[PDB]
RNA sequence: AGGACCGAACCGACUAAUGUCGAAAAAUUAGCGGAUGACUUGUGGCUGGGGGUGAAAGGCCAAUCAAACCGGGAGAUAGCU
RNA sequence: GCUCGCCGGAAGACCAAGGGUUCCUGUCCAACGUUAAUCGGGGCAGGGUGAGUCGACCCCUAAGGCGAGGCCGAAAGGCGUAGUCGAUGGGAAACAGGUUAAUAUUCCUGUACUUGGUGUUACUGCGAAGGGGGGACGGAGAAGGCUAUGUUGGCCGGGCGACGGUUGUCCCGGUUUAAGCGUGUAGGCUGGUUUUCCAGGCAAAUCCGGAAAAUCAAGGCUGAGGCGUGAUGACGAGGCACUACGGUGCUGAAGCAACAAAUGCCCUGCUUCCAGGAAAAGCCUCUAAGCAUCAGGUAACAUCAAAUCGUACCCCAAACCGACACAGGUGGUCAGGUAGAGAAUACCAAGGCGCUUGAGAGAACUCGGGUGAAGGAACUAGGCAAAAUGGUGCCGUAACUUCGGGAGAAGGCACGCUGAUAUGUAGGUGAGGUCCCUCGCGGAUGGAGCUGAAAUCAGUCGAAGAUACCAGCUGGCUGCAACUGUUUAUUAAAAACACAGCACUGUGCAAACACGAAAGUGGACGUAUACGGUGUGACGCCUGCCCGGUGCCGGAAGGUUAAU
RNA sequence: AAUUCCUUGUCGGGUAAGUUCCGACCUGCACGAAUGGCGUAAUGAUGGCCAGGCUGUCUCCACCCGAGACUCAGUGAAAU
RNA sequence: CUUUAAUGUUUGAUGUUCUAACGUUGACCCGUAAUCCGGGUUGCGGACAGUGUCUGGUGGGUAGUUUGACUGGGGCGGUC
RNA sequence: CGCGGGGUGGAGCAGCCUGGUAGCUCGUCGGGCUCAUAACCCGAAGGUCGUCGGUUCAAAUCCGGCCCCCGCAACCA
């Protein structure tokens, strides 16, 4: 079969990256409640 | 010239290929190519706004000069090319101070005519002048609509709009369609017709033959279900309906024009 | 020259058998169609929920679609079990 | 370690993606491995990834994104100019041998190249976000010239051999060499050079383009491979010698010729047809605003710099995606021998594996298959499944027909090996000799050698000669649909969809129409031989009657008629 | 008839036997001329029918070679 | 009261002409290497077009809902 | 089996909705026009209103049973 995950990198941060996030307002609110939750690893990144 | 081919293959046997040996078989002149990255009818958002439009082949841009500021410039009709985003031919036009122009190709025309524009310009084809230097009921086309705009009427193969007459101000033309539309004396037209009047001639023969030309297939409303189209629906095509866009506008005999702000020009209606 | 022919790669998936708590949340084997074209394909982007996209089946949209998933209205309502 | 077996256009060797030390060594066996385990991708400890020339970062951009002002919008925010990002694109430069338990186009040895900085000497006018050229490009086909590589012969070295022959037309092994430079070829492109003038290229221009004279006939550009050099260097089968018996150290002959021939290269070619096939920078060059005893540019030499990061291993899989050590999926390059048209297939070379449960029994029954007396579709919803035809050349081939097809129709004949034609022919290729020359990678002539179909005849062997793998069932009538194509990913691939063609109708362009509160865009940088919608669905023959009902269009006098 | 309910209508062909097929008769429950009609060479992993060839489909199954099934040793589920 | 006649006066409905509102997805220039935009010239239309408010009509394109019960199962028929 | 409609001179159809009165065309008979027929012209005749019964002053009409004909329905498993 041909599964639903074929990963790239590259793709992973333009889309779910950290500035991908920052350039948005709700984007914002993501960032924010990640940190109100109190998550280590905020969003994807190294 | 036309050409029927010969049955060689299921398909091709209807394709009819419109085929003149006065077009150069070769490359074009360069430093007037510019780049055109397609759409496929998608806008600004990106959504489809126009259907069955993509694909197809990528072409280049020829800038066909419609301004035709030269003037009092003899010029030499250098050699004719063909153009992929436009019907008719083009021609590139040599001037005589050494700047090269395209234009669009009329019918008398060859590789070697002399050529002028301006109020000064003989009476032969491929001449622009005025509308108001033009002899009542004679033929043109490339016709402006706005003083030193460029050019909107009559431009693609077989084309010419016959002026009817000429009261004073305005000037009168009977359009392609078959308009009474007045248009303003200072307007350059472009005497004698386009050329390649065989286009409509042309049979593509193949679903291809289409496909690279930029059409994508369409999809019949009674095809369709209920949701997607006004249209579709019941057990076995059945319609019982009348014939509207995808979007509920009446087709099929609906004037949808809505100007009002320039029904002052036409004078006569389309027929 | 050919939306040409036979036929690998490759793509697709008509028939049967096995499989059905399988090796596998649609696979394998033995036969099959296309195979210079409306072909196929890697990478990179683009269109979004009453919308997107669709050679149009109401198919597909992260195994979920005659309106996805996540959280909040909301301990919804329930003459029902 | 010795045999057997298997893949071999992969189950091989290398990269990207993505993983993240899974690579190596030592040590260990509880847990992981569908079994044991001193074994391992499992634990613990340690080691390993070395770059000016590879890639990325960098320069320049495409799709598309963001976006100073600005347009617009309850707010959020949407769009977009200047600019700025964004490769999967273009742009400078390195190859051979050796070396580790693990990395090396990176280390070492040998031999080179690329772009800048600074300084000096000798000349000389340089110089932009500006102009021009270049970069720079489509599909297919045929041919010519070569290479990787392979085969044979020569040469060199070893052997002459556990059952009969085997010093001979015998057998086995090796016969390798790049980047760069010099040369500039087969082939390909274009007529050069000098002078004058110009509303031309936002201004200018000696650069390009164009319009006229002139002189001479070639010059110039581009370009695989070959020949020298690189290189009396390395490598090299095999010996010579120490063993922790893994391998280390020393030494080292031949190293040519011919033929066949790529999907590789010349080719980013040439021809033809059509659906007519990116941009910008690096680079070359001309000038503006200016600056000139300056400054800079050209040339040569010397010297310095070339920074950062990735570099292990896996890479068609026990390490990626699939919950797993999963018969699935995963892009790109190299890709040999014999037979063969071939990347099919068959058996093997290089290399790597025997798939992490086995040992016996040989029941029904189940799965994968083999063969089958007589009959031959009586099976059955139905010839579903099997069986069968199956290759090349020649003979031969109907109804019908859009004159292409139908058609590889059907149905048949000849196929092995040996010798002869011919101590291997037609043909391909091609050295020496001879001759000429605008003397070189030249042109004729010349024919050794190498290599090599098919046809014909005769003879002989088997039951069977396309003996294997591989490899069409055919014909007749007919419904439906024209045809290739597309779809229910994962029970329906069709008679459904599309289709070219046809018709009606809407739209005169700030167009109809569509998305969007708006702006702005798509339509189109197109314009009625165009574009949107709808209906039918090649082509041939046609396509009749009805305007009452519903809708649409045209005409508005009168009745009625909201707000005011 | 992809349309015909009645119906397997009637007639002729094909078979020893034909509700299917093919060619016609028109009694069209309820075909019909771009929600296109009637034909058509080529084409179809399409529907239906017949013949030849071919064979284990079958009459009626038989034997044999492999992988399980059974036994021994180790590991060790499941639905209910 | 009806028919009518000149004038003053009160406005409405049309025709024509003009430029200053406004539009300008015409040409030119500048901010500016910038097809955005804005300002200035000029040409063309022109008190139209367009926008807002109120309002008539059309309108399944879109949204929220009804779509009865008994019934010797429900539907049809029939009843209330 | 149910719903609705219909049955009228010899034939084909109105009149019924809202009960006292039945029409049109063809056809038939007889005469006339022509030498003869048809057509044309003129005049007259012909209806138990499917059947029985009833409510009613009065029934073709309004209701009930029955007969025949026509269309629709006769369904989802």
């Amino acid at each position: 079969m041909k599964r639903t995950f074929q990963p790239s990198v590259l793709k992973r941060n333009r889309s779910h990256g950290f500035r991908a996030r920052m350039a948005t307002k709700n984007g914002r609110q993501v960032l924010a409640r990640r940190r109100a939750k109190g998550r280590a690893r905020l969003t994807v990144s190294k | 010239a036309v050409v029927k081919c010969k049955p060689t293959s299921p398909g091709r046997r209807h394709v009819v290929k419109v085929v003149n040996p006065e077009l150069h078989k070769g490359k074009p002149f360069a430093p007037l190519l510019e780049k055109n990255s397609k759409s496929g009818g998608r806008n600004n958002n990106g959504r489809i706004t126009t259907r069955h439009i993509g694909g197809g082949h990528k072409q280049a841009y020829r800038i066909v000069d419609f301004k035709r500021n030269k003037d009092g410039i003899p010029a030499v009709v250098e050699r004719l090319e063909y153009d992929p985003n436009r019907s008719a031919n083009i021609a590139l036009v040599l001037y005589k101070d050494g700047e090269r122009r395209y234009i669009l190709a009329p019918k008398g025309l060859k590789a070697g005519d002399q050529i002028q524009s301006g109020v000064d310009a003989a009476i032969k084809p491929g001449n622009t002048l005025p509308m108001r230097n033009i002899p009542v009921g004679s033929t043109v086309h490339n016709v402006e609509m706005k003083p030193g705009k460029g050019g909107q009427l009559a431009r693609s193969a077989g084309t010419y709009v016959q002026i009817v007459a000429r009261d004073g101000a305005y000037v009168t033309l009977r359009l392609r369609s078959g308009e009474m539309r007045k248009v303003e004396a200072d307007c350059r037209a472009t005497l004698g017709e386009v050329g390649n009047a065989e286009h409509m001639l042309r049979v593509l023969g193949k679903a291809g033959a289409a496909r690279w030309r930029g059409v994508r297939p369409t999809v019949r409303g009674t095809a369709m279900n209920p949701v997607d189209h006004p249209h579709g629906g019941g057990e076995g095509r059945n319609f019982g309906k009348h014939p509207v866009t995808p979007w509920g506008v009446q087709t099929k005999g609906k004037k949808t024009r809505s100007n009002k702000r320039t029904d002052k020009f036409i004078v006569r209606r389309r027929s």
